[PDB]
């Protein structure tokens, strides 16, 4: 009912961040389990989810970068995103729903985590 | 406003029926969830489980009636039950053991299940006015127990796991047992003729022996449904062959035909209906959020609300026409919520799911209640037998019925789904329609034959 994110923070472009999501209460091995994303002035979207038995789905422009996947032991799901570039920059939320679907608007979750800030920097190393 | 032994009877059966329902509400789930089933496999699983459930309700009836006595077999049934809710529970420890556990617990039902209601027509001298509020008073305990273990079962099983559900479903067995217990004295004058002679072990043993085979060939056929299809098929040719060799007979065919179809379509609930309130609704409704499987406690809710109101308020055959119908719409009116009032993202208000059950427990209100009291006036055991026997073969039906909805576990996607509940929705809706009006045609003939 109620979900912990936990890694955002500040990253180069090309570096890798790890999100966790993990529940108080509930076992969460029955949700569903998205990650939305919301940058500045947009709108919350849905960025990668996996549903209550290993079913995934991902966007577009993260496919390739992103992987989700879950730990059912710790009972905890994991948003691994490699490759970040400075336009992943934003408040990522986990959000939970039972079941095998992932709806893609937020009206279709009903748990919500209160956010992680991800900061991708161009920055790079001088030559 | 009734008899003292009224009011045990009332808890005694809200209790077990909390068990059992406590059960119902998780099954498919926990099928695909704990155990990795398909939801085809789950749900044909499920049919089986269900048509064992009640097809073995004529055994419990003649043990209570003729070997060990109405109350004895009310104990016996309830303590088998409770054995049967803790085994589940053990199957977490022992996943081997699952089959067993659900033989165990259809044994039980079978045992027990005749007797409550048995025993409170005994509580009134034959002619009491008060026997029929009596009868509907025991319908809403039965939907009471239902109402609160469909809501809550789900809800613990999500926070405290499959062994503490199962374990307080046998804890509400251990219960109905104390109530009966502590109540004994309350129905000393009561019961079936071999409750007043002691108790015969020779036939107490044959009773535990067979209660045992019968349970390993429960699990043996709910493993391999292949052959509970072929089984219960070559029985109902059997049976049917045995009963056209051999008026208002003819009319218990025809109601028991209709009935079949309603059960088919009641299986849908634990089932198909089930999945398509995860996978196609809204989880939240006036604000609050709710374990979608909770949503099963649709049908005991508007039971508990419309039995008064319509024990208030043609006849049989007019009044079976009348539930068919009813199904007809809420199979109807699912499809068209799916089909028209869906979200952008495939999801559907709740309240459409709301109406569905209104519709289905009107059904059910209409056909089952009125099915076996009046069953009774055109007629007996073999009748009887093919009651129980048929009624199992349409949960076996609507097992398979259920599996065209089937979801495989990858897709993820309310678009995809929803397509495939308003197609198989809506062919139900309009077969048992066009079933309805077939026997909208028969009722002034059939109404012939009751004269
Ligand atoms: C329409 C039938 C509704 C059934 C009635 C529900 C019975 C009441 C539940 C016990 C008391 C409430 O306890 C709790 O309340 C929260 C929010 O209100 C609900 O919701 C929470 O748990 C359930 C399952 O555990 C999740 O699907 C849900 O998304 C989560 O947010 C649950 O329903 C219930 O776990
Ligand atoms: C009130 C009398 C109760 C008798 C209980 C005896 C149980 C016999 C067990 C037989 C094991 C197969
Ligand atoms: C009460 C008897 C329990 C039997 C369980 C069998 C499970 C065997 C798994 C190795
Ligand atoms: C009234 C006591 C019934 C005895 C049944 C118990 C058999 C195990
Ligand atoms: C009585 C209907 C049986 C259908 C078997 C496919």
């Amino acid at each position: 009912v109620q979900l912990v994110e936990s890694g955002g923070g500040l990253v180069q472009a090309g570096g890798s961040l790890r999100l966790s999501c993990a529940a108080s209460g509930p076992t969460l091995s029955n949700y569903a389990v998205g990650w939305f994303r919301q940058a500045p002035g947009k709108e919350r979207e849905f960025v990668a989810g996996i549903n209550w038995s290993s079913g995934l789905r991902y966007k577009d422009v993260v496919k390739g970068r992103f992987t989700v996947s879950r730990d059912n032991v710790k009972d905890t799901v994991y948003l691994q995103m490699n490759s970040l570039k400075p336009e992943d920059t934003a408040v990522y939320y986990c959000a939970a729903r039972f079941g095998g679907m992932l709806p893609l608007q937020p009206s279709g979750y009903a748990n919500w985590g209160q956010g992680t800030q991800v900061t991708v920097s161009s920055h790079h190393h001088h030559h | 406003q009734q008899p003292r032994p009224f009011f045990m009877i009332f808890f005694v059966e809200l209790w077990e029926r909390f068990g059992y329902y406590g059960v119902q509400g998780v099954l498919a789930v926990f099928f695909v969830k704990q155990l990795g089933f398909s939801q085809e496999q789950a749900f044909v699983t499920f049919g089986a489980f269900a048509a064992l459930v009640y097809g073995l309700i004529s055994i419990g009836g003649y043990v209570g009636d003729h070997l060990l006595g109405t109350k004895r077999t009310i104990v016996l049934g309830a303590l088998v039950l409770a054995i049967g809710y803790f085994m589940t529970g053990m199957s977490l420890l022992k996943p081997d053991l699952i089959f067993i556990a659900l033989g165990t617990i259809a044994v039980g039902n079978g045992l027990f299940k005749a007797n409550p209601a048995s025993l409170l027509s005994k509580c009134y001298p034959p002619k009491d006015p008060r026997l029929d509020g009596a009868f509907t008073l025991f319908y809403m305990s039965i939907n009471i127990g239902s109402l609160i273990a469909l809501s809550l079962a789900p809800v613990i099983a999500d926070r405290f796991g499959y062994s503490v559900t199962y374990n307080l479903c046998g804890a509400g067995l251990i219960i109905a047992l104390l109530v009966y217990i502590a109540c004994r004295g309350m129905v000393k004058d009561i019961g079936s003729e071999p409750d007043f002679r002691p108790m015969s072990f020779s036939k107490l043993l044959y009773v535990l022996l067979g209660s045992v085979v019968m349970i390993f060939v429960c699990a043996w056929l709910m493993h391999n449904v292949e052959v509970a299809n072929l089984v219960l098929i070559v029985l109902s040719i059997v049976v049917t062959i045995i009963f056209f060799r051999q008026n208002k007979m003819f009319v218990a065919f025809v109601l028991m035909l209709e009935a079949v179809v309603f059960y088919i379509l009641y299986a849908q609930m634990p089932t198909s209906l089930n999945f398509f309130a995860i996978n196609n609704v809204h989880h939240e409704i006036l604000g609050f959020s709710i374990n979608p499987v909770s949503f099963q406690a649709l049908n005991p809710f508007w039971v508990v609300l419309a039995s008064p109101i319509l024990a208030g308020i043609l006849s049989m055959p007019m009044k079976f026409t009348l539930g068919m119908f009813m199904c007809s719409l809420g199979f109807l009116t699912a499809a068209a919520a799916g089909m028209w009032f869906a979200d952008a993202q495939g999801l559907t208000s709740p309240w459409f799911i709301v109406l569905v059950y209104l519709f289905q427990s009107l059904g059910e209100l209409f056909i089952s209640a009125l099915g076996l009291a009046m069953i009774a006036a055109l007629v007996m055991g073999f009748i009887l037998g093919m009651w129980f026997l048929t009624q199992a073969a349409a949960f076996l039906l609507g097992g398979y019925v259920a599996t065209f909805t089937a979801v495989p576990d990858n897709i993820t996607d309310p678009l995809e789904t929803l397509p495939v509940y308003t197609n198989v929705f809506g062919k139900i809706g309009l077969v048992t329609l066009g079933v309805a009006v077939v026997m909208l045609l028969m009722v002034p003939w059939l109404k012939r034959m009751i004269a």
